[PDB]
């Protein structure tokens, strides 16, 4: 009955914050000013456990090392082996002097899946070990109130219903409720996604638990401030306790690539067992009894496995991992790595995700003109005009009056990226000035400071007064900030290049107009100025203290406006039109203000420049928004406070007829049901988030993608992918991989496909013509298992063979990985040649040594036999045993250097799939390789001293390494020509029926 | 004889190969 | 989704009708072209053989000694009273020597009468087809002394004591060679060393030596081997109705009712053995008259 625990989670969660002091302290029972006495605090900390989220669910190591002797490829080579072992089985005890070669091939069978288990299991193994390295697991203490007496205990020691004091640089232990702030500005972002630092009051605000301020978060960091609260809750049943609990008791799903390679195995036992079946029938119509006709059904259908091309398809991942892990790219999962080039909707998150989750300097009003700074987090973009009187001015208002300095390590980290003290809003104007205006220490204690007047409750304005040792005036310098509506109140002159003018409304209004473009623009507006003081009136004794009237408050010299907001990541912009030029549908899913929300879309992408929403019309018609046609707004806002009250049809609508959607104001719980909608869809879902509201959306979805270093541990790992070094770009590479890994994975599979009919018509025609065997069972183990394994490992290694970022994403319903054009080319044509070019060396071998191609009709009846040492060829001729054995078995020797031959021209011909191989180039240095490899090896296999004797592999007289290729010239220039005409025939026939 | 074929003759010569093709895919994965 | 059978805008099996037809129609002509293809080649591959001589006979250079009574597992093993338990022998020896009767071997164009005495090789010109068929050289079933007789239509053989005759692998253009006068310890044998074949049997190991008491070998004109007058071999287009030499070899006292091994090796100096292939040169058998 854990459905309904599941079910209780998914829900958004319900409080009782809205309550008086006295009703609060009669529930809980505690004193609001001494606490509760330590007896009663370990009496609850041995009653519900400490305050400490449960540990995630142990996963031992053999657990998932079976895991990876398991699964779809792996289970296909298990109920082979096993039918060997049944073959065996039914020879052993009913025949005389058993073959050995079926046990021989099962023990083999499954030490292939065995070694691809240990290989595969280290990789996925190795990537979790490296994640072990990533826990920084600090314990930090706690500042709890208990008997009257402040103390700092540990955050697990901490009960439910105790008094608690945060200090600004703290983080917020448990779960509190506000009971007594002051200055109090927390850090709501990890959590449930507000970029700007939230304040907390102790009143109650709104009906939301989230909304509101009286309710202090688990896991949320106190900016500034002091703030006491009472501990409501604790544990697990915190908020961020309540959504990692969900995160982990949520299902993975189902990779596509798994689907693909479950589809592969459903064709490839398709025709395995048509052909087994059919054959077995034919074969008892023919002559031979059920004991023999089974062991015919299970050989055809065991051969039909392409045992090599399970640990060539797992490698294949893995060196596309490799590439991942370079550029910081780490991947939890072994085929994860091509879910990013599947996917055809993104649901991004804002905050720490798409924005930088930091505030930052963004524009300026300097000579009534905006000014854009530059907000990349590494520094590299457009700088602002830097050398005029206005600039001067303005530096030094936010060099001098700002409450915010730098630490004691911040000496070699970088300007930005350096930890600051103070106000957010204080530290990004130090920021600025610290690196577009030399520096902020001599130029702060180069003007010392009399008085200073922080920032009110009410008409919220930070003044101050310092000396001036420019050696051209004595007088005083006095500044003030703060809103744009408190500077416009108290100021009269204006700045403009070095002198002064009235406050002439014919700049007055723009002004506001600037006002109102930075305002609406979702960025947070400051206002800056100064004025001289008369050395007349306040020489240079005069200690204005701060008490009454001392500066002139009005009449002051306005400088400019400074404007700020959280910039979006780096390459962000540029990643997000990457991923749209590709087909994919990005929608940002957010728990922001969607006046900040809508503003950073249209800054990413996200919302094209020039689409409206149903509200952008109405406000440039001035009707009601219940008037147009939701059909002409492309783009659209959903605030998540209606999403509450709406129904799956409803959501399909909004993703159906609207192709940019901005979610914004959803609860953690809400984005799992976003990304649900987007799925019921059919598409394939890609998250990206880095808080905890986004730890079910990162596991519901098919791939979850989680920032390294600035994302929580919670969503990170119940994630699939990881972003070790932030840089969204990686998403960009991530589906160019997928892509061309998905593509290469086709090639490979057709080359391992196509040589199964070579490999398997000889032991067809064995059954029908009663021939002599003209391939043995060692010398396809040697193909499939030896030869072909560099070639298919190289084909990975393939490029692009046209623009992969330009087409649209795969169908998942249209474009399968294994489709039956494939099947046509490989089972069908390719393979086809190259059976009968085998089945041609071998006619050769045995006509030159005497048995004519027209004589061997019928006689592997007597051929076979140990004691007809007197067989008769075509001229004549009286063979032993070992002497017919001898040419038989150097019979499957050239046989397999024949299907190496043909291999070639197949492996050119696979490394171009529609352009041609003069087009492409044999670059793939891997791929000659493989050639060269594959050539030498299968040499040494027949001259080595001893072959013939440990597995019969005589060697070969030089002719008969000619006798294939004319085979191989036919195969290239067939499908040479085919990729031509698909080339000049774009149409389809040539196309739709063999085009793969 | 013609009841005799010179197998080490063309063995070695087989293994020679065999040596030289393996070497010189490996110089051409190792493009310096 | 594995009702896609039909539809009622034309599917069959997954395809449409036409589609069906087009896919057909394109492999029939492919699979046609391979077919011509493959046959083309294989017609230069015949014609890059001769009609007289295989191009490769390497690997028949230790021609094999074969017997009469091909055994299951080289084993003789029935009872000298029930008739029934020796059929199995006795029809495929007679089976084998049917070719050999007198009235088998009644045209002289095609016959010719060697000997009653192993001579000198005889070699018919060339292998080329310059000449017309080749003789081929009698050989009555009367040389094989006590193991021929003059029985009727089933050859009532030996049923204590039995006999097995041995044969040499018919190989095309082999001239078999018999060891020097210097003869490194043979085994008792006729001073007849240069016109004949030498094989000798014996046991395998101090145990098989001891119970196979006496052995009779029977030959042309008495001698336990295979007259040179009878080869080489030109093929079975010049020269069919062949007959090799045959010899008889009879185990006049066996201990009954025991399995002994008798190894039965053939000398000379174009025969070769071989470890792994006992019958390349030698020749083994299990006999058994188990009463
Ligand atoms: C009752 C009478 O029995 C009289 O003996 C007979 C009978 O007992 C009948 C008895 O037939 C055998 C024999 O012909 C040998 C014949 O042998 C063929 C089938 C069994 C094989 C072991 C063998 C060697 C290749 C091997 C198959 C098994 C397959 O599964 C493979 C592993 C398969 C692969 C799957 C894969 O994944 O890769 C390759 C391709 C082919 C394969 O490589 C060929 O299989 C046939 C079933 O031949 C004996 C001589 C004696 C007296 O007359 C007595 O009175
Ligand atoms: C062939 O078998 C006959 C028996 O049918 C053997 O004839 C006997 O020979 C011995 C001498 O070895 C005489 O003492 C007997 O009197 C003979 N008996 C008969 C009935 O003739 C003959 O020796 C055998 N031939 C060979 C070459 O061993
Ligand atoms: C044939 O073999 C028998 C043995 O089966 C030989 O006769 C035996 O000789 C030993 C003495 O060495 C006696 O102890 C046995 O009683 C004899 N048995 C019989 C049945 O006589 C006999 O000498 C052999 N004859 C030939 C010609 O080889
Ligand atoms: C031993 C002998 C008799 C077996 C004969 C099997 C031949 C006739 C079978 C084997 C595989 C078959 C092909 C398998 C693949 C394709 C593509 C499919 O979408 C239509 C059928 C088609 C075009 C088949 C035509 C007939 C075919 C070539
Ligand atoms: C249209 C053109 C290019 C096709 C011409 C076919 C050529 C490439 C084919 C046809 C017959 C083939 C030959 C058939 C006979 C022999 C002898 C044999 O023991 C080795 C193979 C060898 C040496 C083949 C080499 C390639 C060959 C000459
Ligand atoms: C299509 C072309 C470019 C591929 C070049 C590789 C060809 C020419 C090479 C690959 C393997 C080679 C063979 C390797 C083995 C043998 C046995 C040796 O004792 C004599 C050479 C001989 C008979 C070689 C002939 C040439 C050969 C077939
Ligand atoms: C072999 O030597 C013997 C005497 O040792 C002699 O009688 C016989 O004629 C010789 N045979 C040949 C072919 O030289
Ligand atoms: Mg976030
Ligand atoms: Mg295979
Ligand atoms: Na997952």
């Amino acid at each position: 009955k854990e459905r309904d625990m599941d079910e209780l989670k998914k829900e958004v969660s319900m409080d009782d914050h809205k309550l008086s002091l006295d009703e609060l302290h009669r529930k809980y029972g505690t004193d609001l000013s001494r606490g509760l006495t330590p007896a009663r605090a370990a009496e609850i900390l041995a009653r519900d456990g400490p305050n400490a989220l449960t540990p995630p669910p142990t996963t031992p190591e053999w657990v998932k090392f079976c895991r990876q002797l398991f699964g779809g490829f792996s289970m296909l080579l298990w109920i082979g082996a096993i039918l060997c072992f049944l073959a065996y089985g039914i020879q052993a005890a009913t025949e005389e002097e058993p073959q050995n070669d079926n046990l021989y091939l099962g023990v083999v069978l499954s030490a292939v899946v065995i070694i691809t288990g240990c290989f595969s299991y280290y990789q996925e193994a190795k990537s979790s070990k490296i994640m072990e390295s990533f826990k920084n697991m600090v314990p930090q203490q706690a500042l709890v109130i208990r008997n009257g007496e402040k103390m700092s205990i540990n955050a697990e020691e901490v009960v439910v219903g105790d008094l608690v004091e945060v200090k600004g640089g703290d983080r917020i232990p448990a779960d509190l409720r506000i009971i007594s702030a002051n200055g109090c500005k927390v850090d709501n972002s990890s959590l449930t996604g507000e970029s700007e630092p939230q304040t907390r009051s102790p009143d109650f605000t709104n009906e939301n638990p989230l909304e509101t301020r009286n309710i202090a978060f688990f896991s949320t960091n106190c900016v500034e401030g002091t703030a006491r609260g009472i501990v409501v809750y604790t544990g697990d049943r915190t908020v961020m306790g309540r959504i990692a609990t969900l995160a982990s008791g949520l299902e993975g799903g189902q990779t596509p690539i798994a689907a693909e390679i479950e589809h592969f195995i459903h064709i490839i036992t398709g025709v395995a067992v048509f052909l087994g079946v059919s054959f077995f029938i034919l074969s008892l119509i023919l002559e031979y009894t059920w004991l023999e006709a089974v062991i015919f059904l299970i050989g055809i259908i065991v051969a039909n496995v392409p045992e090599g091309l399970l640990a060539t398809v797992t490698v294949c991942l893995t060196l596309t991992a490799k590439r991942m892990a370079r550029k910081n790219c780490l991947v939890k999962n072994l085929e994860a790595v091509e879910t990013l080039g599947s996917t055809s909707t993104i649901c991004s998150d804002k905050t720490g995700t798409l924005t930088q989750n930091r505030m930052t300097v963004a524009h300026m009003w300097s000579d009534n003109q905006i000014h854009e700074a530059d907000t990349t987090e590494n520094q590299s973009g457009v700088s602002f005009d830097k050398t005029s009187a206005t600039w001067l001015a303005l530096s030094r208002i936010a060099g001098l009056c700002n409450r915010a300095v730098f630490q004691a390590n911040q000496e070699n980290l970088p300007i930005l990226k350096r930890a600051v003290a103070g106000d957010a809003s204080e530290s990004a104007l130090l920021k600025c000035i610290e690196l577009c205006c030399g520096s902020v220490k001599e130029m702060r204690e180069r003007y010392t400071k009399i008085v200073e007047i922080p920032f009110n409750s009410t008409n919220k304005y930070q003044l101050s007064i310092h000396k001036n040792p420019n050696t051209a005036e004595p007088r005083h310098l006095l500044v003030m900030k703060g809103a744009p509506e408190r500077i416009l109140d108290r100021c009269s002159s204006i700045l403009i290049h070095g002198k002064e003018q009235p406050l002439d409304e014919e700049l007055k209004d723009a002004f506001q107009n600037a006002y109102l473009e930075l305002g609406g623009l979702g960025e947070r507006v400051l206002g800056f100025c100064h004025l001289f003081l008369p050395d007349e009136q306040f020489p240079e004794g005069f200690q204005f203290d701060t008490d009454d009237v001392n500066f002139p408050l009005d009449n002051l010299c306005f400088v400019g406006l400074i404007s700020m907001i959280d910039p979006p990541r780096a390459a962000v912009p540029d990643a997000v039109g990457k991923c749209r030029s590709a087909g994919i549908k990005v929608i940002m899913v957010t728990g922001d203000h969607p006046i900040t929300a809508k503003a950073i879309a249209k800054g990413v992408g996200i919302i094209s420049e020039g689409n409206e929403t149903v509200e952008d019309i109405a406000a440039r018609l001035n009707i009601p928004v219940s008037q147009v046609n939701p059909r002409d707004a492309k783009a659209c806002v959903v605030h998540g406070s209606d999403l509450k009250d709406m129904t799956s049809e409803q959501l399909d609508d909004i993703l159906k007829y609207h192709t940019e959607i901005v979610f914004a104001r959803t609860s953690p719980q809400q984005k799992l049901i976003i990304v649900e909608g987007c799925q019921r869809q059919g598409a394939i879902v890609a998250v990206t988030g880095d808080g905890v509201n986004d730890s079910p959306a990162s596991k519901k979805a098919d791939i979850g993608v989680a920032m390294g270093i600035a994302g929580s541990d919670v969503s990170k790992q119940a994630a699939d992918m990881i972003l070790l070094d932030d840089n969204f770009a990686s998403i960009v590479t991530g589906v160019e991989e997928g892509r061309l890994i998905f593509d290469n994975l086709k090639k490979s599979i057709a080359y391992t496909l196509t040589s199964n009919i070579p490999e398997i018509t000889p032991f067809l025609i064995f059954i029908i013509a009663n021939i002599p065997l003209p391939l043995g069972t060692v010398t396809i183990l040697c193909i499939d298992l030896g030869t072909d394994m560099v070639p298919a490992i190289s084909l990975a290694y393939e490029q692009a063979e046209s623009d992969i970022m330009k087409r649209q994403p795969r169908n998942p319903k249209t474009d399968k990985l294994v489709n039956e054009q494939l099947i046509s080319m490989a089972y069908g044509q390719i393979g086809m040649i190259q059976a009968l070019g085998g089945f041609f060396t071998y006619f050769v071998i045995l006509a030159e040594n005497g048995f004519l191609p027209i004589h061997l009709l019928g006689l592997r009846v007597n051929w076979d036999d140990r004691w007809i040492n007197d067989v008769e060829d075509s001229y004549g001729q009286q063979w032993t045993y070992e002497q017919r054995k001898i040419v038989e078995f150097t019979c499957h020797t050239p046989f397999f250097v024949t299907i190496v031959v043909v291999q070639w021209a197949d492996l050119v011909i696979c490394k171009t799939r529609r352009n041609s191989v003069f087009q492409q180039g044999m670059k793939n240095k891997i791929l000659i390789f493989g050639l060269f490899e594959e050539t030498a090896l299968a040499a040494f296999l027949s001259y080595c001293p001893g072959m013939g004797v440990a597995l019969r592999m005589y060697p070969l007289k030089p002719t008969w390494w000619f006798c294939a290729f004319p085979y191989s010239l036919l195969i290239f220039v067939y499908d040479e020509v085919r990729k031509l005409i698909i080339r000049r025939r774009p149409g389809g026939w040539v196309e739709k029926e063999t085009y793969y | 004889d013609p009841f005799y074929y010179d197998y080490e003759t063309v063995r070695n010569g087989g293994l020679i190969f065999a040596a030289l093709a393996f070497i010189v895919g490996l110089i051409i994965i190792l493009s310096k | 989704k594995k009702f896609i059978w039909n539809s009622e805008k034309k599917e069959f099996l997954g395809r449409t009708g036409g589609s069906w037809f087009k896919i057909l129609l394109f492999y029939v002509i492919f699979y046609g072209c391979l077919a011509g293809i493959f046959i083309g080649t294989i017609q230069v591959m015949l014609l890059t053989i001769s009609e007289f001589k295989p191009t490769y006979q390497d690997r028949v250079a230790p021609p094999g000694l074969t017997q009469i009574p091909q055994s299951q597992k080289t084993e003789i093993s029935f009872r000298p009273n029930d008739p029934q338990s020796y059929e199995s022998y006795v029809v495929s020896i007679v089976r084998f020597l049917e070719k050999y009767k007198d009235l088998a071997q009644k045209d002289d164009m095609i016959f010719e009468d060697c000997g009653n005495v192993p001579s000198e090789l005889k070699e018919r010109g060339e292998y080329n087809n310059e000449r017309g068929e080749r003789k081929v050289c009698r050989f009555r079933l009367e040389w094989l002394g006590n193991c021929s007789g003059l029985n009727d239509e089933t050859y009532g053989y030996k049923d204590g004591k039995p006999c097995v005759i041995i044969k040499l692998n018919r190989v095309l253009g082999f001239k078999p060679k018999p060891p020097k006068n210097e003869s490194l310890e043979t085994y008792p044998v006729m001073k007849y060393n240069p016109y004949v074949l030498p094989v000798h049997c014996t046991g395998k190991r101090d145990e098989d030596k001891e119970k196979v008491g006496t052995m009779e070998y029977f030959g042309l004109g008495g001698y336990p081997g295979f007259p040179l007058q009878y080869y080489p071999y030109y093929g079975k287009l010049l020269q069919p109705k062949y007959l090799q030499p045959l010899m008889a070899v009879q185990f006049t006292n066996l201990t009954m009712d025991t399995e002994i091994r008798i190894e039965c090796k053939a000398y000379g100096e174009n025969i070769g053995y071989s470890e792994k292939d006992r019958f390349q040169g030698r020749f083994d058998v299990k006999i058994e008259v188990k009463s």
